[PDB]
């Protein structure tokens, strides 16, 4: 049950640079992205606990130089029912 | 300022808080060939360098003359992503 | 029939943290999420009536830390005819 | 048969409306239509008095928890509408 | 290889921004990604210094038409990105 | 800033009073395996580091850009406690 | 051995809610509690470093809702001599 | 896991009337009392989720009438780890 | 169900003189005392409901002449669950 | 006789963080801790003087960042009668 970190940006370029620097900053598996419509895009990362916290903190600072950035949050141990009911990767 | 190839990443959870959000990288000095020949040294990124890219990392008291790297406690930081290295007019390294 | 709880959020990140704290609050079943476009996203849970009351209120307090919460509602006995057409986890 | 609709910038408001509608009269809930941009529209069908009574419960019930955009009732849709639009009663 | 992206709230802005980039330097236009809600995004790829000079030639050509949300250059995206995002150059 | 594994402590009783209360530690640079291979260097703690922990110590004019290390005379200080060290995508070090 | 996380409340209730939220936040092992007398009680958790930090600063926030929070601190790796003399679990 | 209800009073008398009112107001099981020292006392009740929420709110009305109420809180479904390590009555 | 009378006084002397005045006022059995730490102590008496009502309001007027009277209360029928979990002199 | 170092903290975490940093700074044996109730706790270290003197001076700085810190003192040569009559470890 690897951790979970997410970054949601209204633009698109924001997500990519956030997606990239999140991967370049720690050992993480970039798991995909989720388009919620209205332009909002969300990057989803998963991996060991201490790494997500570094990528997240890094992606926020790395995307802000592009602008926007709506929300940023990190879940260390997602409940079994989450990864199973939602498309955050780790679904069996 | 030293030639360098990124090799890996370091993740610290208990760190001096002035630096949090900084990206810590592991660099080995390389000959102008991409051949890493040295000891691993850590430095913070300010240009968005990634693993396997050839970079310049500045060192010492002048490694803080960069935004989001100011009065932070850091003695080595990246400042460039190399694109080609000339020797006498013959290119030894490319992208 | 099993109850119904709903959180709507303008931001995918809001829904997840809303979902996580919800399943952790009481014994409810997270069945999925529904995307209305425009960045609006809704989390849906079913279970005992008392749990939904306690689970939902744990989400609003948990989602308000992140994104703006559009709506938060609780359905004790939804009609039989509803569960047939809408994607609420109890489709026969 | 007659028609009845509610649309609420917010998937929640639509559901609470659909309950109160189904719970309030002998009407058949056909489904829901998502128009994008956060706007979604509920569709009910049945006798006029039922719909005209059902919808009144919907607007009054969604206004408590939703931003209601529009609420309307058609007593007899022309045959062509049911043919093109997805309102259940479509041969 | 490197990466170039331009994001406009208008289909037109993206095209002219794309055209100017291809005409400015040796870059390959790969396609575009619709994020919904208006916003569209151009993606180019090629050597790093061309992209940097390509974008600042596209941003200049889109500033004539309307607003331009973002312009960015990644000199070498991590291998893991290219394998998970529609940025062409996928394995 | 260089990887290092703490090895020991140094105790001075006659020292410049600006520094009293500083915790003096002994670190040897380590290869990215946790196996110490280098010369002993002293540095003050600012993160609450203990013996046997793998750390980063910054050095020189930029080793003072941290409170309780300001205009004090210190040219090497710890600033982080590593948690994992990646190399090319295969983890070479853990807690 | 493992890292260390501690929360100290002037009320039994605050600590409980602080404790429950901590385990629900990350993969951490709750060991017990040490009553210092005179009101003050202390919750003790242990586990990997980043999980504790994400637990505590989620517990501290989850305890301030009820009442006062005296202190919150995190030790990444207690010296060997502590584990042998203080009830921090992991004693031989 | 049964819910959790707690009442913490700075007077043993305040606790008792609070305890009695609870077991009189809802189908709850009273486990015991935890004295954290310094005049502070904590009553602990467990049962169904709603009953606890009803018991506590019904107890507080009685305790503020004859004592310095300190904290009133409810935990709907506490973690396995809490009941396993803390003296809250549902320990194996 | 033998009724219950209690008196909580900050200081030992108050408890005794309050206690002695109770057992002299009506037919009740003094069962013991509880030390909650921090100087607060509580006297406990059991008996028929009329005695405690006459016993307590006799101890109050006798303790009020010595020390700080915290609270004075009477329960005419402790729920059997109380008498079982609490040291009130009627545990089976 | 081994030296003596002491730190007395209102909390509990204050002692621990003080205890650790005292150990990490020099060759010292953490010999135990003494709870005087009311929240006040005291850590006791013993060893060579120059080691204690560095640990003590270090422990103060480490605990103040949590707060409290009541007293900080160092005894170089405890009289034999102390070590025999008080629980400072080195007691025959």
């Amino acid at each position: 049950a690897d951790a979970l970190g997410m970054i949601e940006v209204r633009g698109f370029v924001g997500m990519v640079e956030a997606a990239d620097a999140m991967v370049k900053a720690a050992k993480v598996e970039l798991i995909g992205y989720e388009k919620t419509g209205g332009g909002y895009v969300t990057a989803v990362v998963r991996g060991d606990v201490a790494a997500v916290k570094a990528a997240t903190e890094a992606g926020q600072r790395a995307a802000e130089r592009v602008g926007e950035v709506v929300a940023v949050h990190v879940i260390p141990r997602p409940h079994v029912n989450v990864d199973a009911a939602l498309p955050l990767g780790r679904t069996p | 300022m030293v030639l360098g190839k990124v090799v890996g990443t370091v993740v610290a959870s208990r760190k001096e808080p002035r630096i949090e959000g900084l990206s810590l990288l592991l660099v080995r000095a390389c000959d102008p060939d991409g051949t890493p020949t040295g000891g691993a040294v850590v430095c913070a990124d300010a240009v968005g360098a990634g693993v396997g890219e050839v970079v310049l990392y500045a060192s010492g008291s002048s490694a803080r003359q960069t935004e989001v790297t100011n009065n932070r406690p850091v003695d080595a930081t990246i400042m460039a992503i190399v694109d080609l290295v000339e020797m006498g007019g013959d290119v030894r390294f490319r992208k």
